[PDB]
């Protein structure tokens, strides 16, 4: 037999979309801790 | 949004570094030190 | 009761059938042999663990 995994595909999708939206409105702050509201070109200016 | 006040915190993590190193004598395992067992054991060579 | 078993099912405890004296069984003696040498270039004398 085979068993389906616990963490389903749409969960696997919805954990992945929040990796994008939080990177697209909070950027470095999305991972650094509490995610902080900021423009995306400012985030690029931080990265660059 | 920029942080004004903050905190610090200690977290712990735990990860093994060694193992219970063992050893198995064959004679007191596969034989129990009967004379019969040691002599059929020569038919398997130095497998132990 | 007449004989004890250990936490694995080998008989380690014998009560004497004649005197009702209960006795532990130990193993005889077994272990490993190691050899200590300083190198055949260095000596010909050994120590044995
Ligand atoms: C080790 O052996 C070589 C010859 O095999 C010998 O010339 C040398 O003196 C030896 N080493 C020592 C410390 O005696």
């Amino acid at each position: 037999t085979v068993l389906p995994p616990l963490l389903t595909d749409d969960m696997i999708a919805a954990y992945t979309a929040a990796l994008v939206s939080g990177t697209a409105t909070a950027g470095w702050t999305f991972g650094a801790g509490a995610a902080l509201q900021i423009p995306f070109a400012m985030q690029m200016a931080y990265r660059f | 949004a920029i942080p004004t006040n903050f905190s610090i915190s200690i977290t712990t993590e735990v990860m093994p570094v060694s193992m219970a190193k063992t050893s198995v004598d064959c004679n007191m395992y596969i034989c129990g030190d009967s004379t019969e067992c040691a002599n059929l054991l020569l038919q398997y060579g130095s497998f132990c | 009761q007449q004989f004890g078993r250990d936490v694995s099912d080998f008989t380690d405890s014998v009560r004497d059938p004649k005197t009702s004296e209960i006795l532990d069984i130990s193993p005889c003696a077994f272990g490993g042999v190691s050899v200590i040498t300083p190198g055949t270039n260095a000596s010909s004398e050994v120590a044995v663990l």
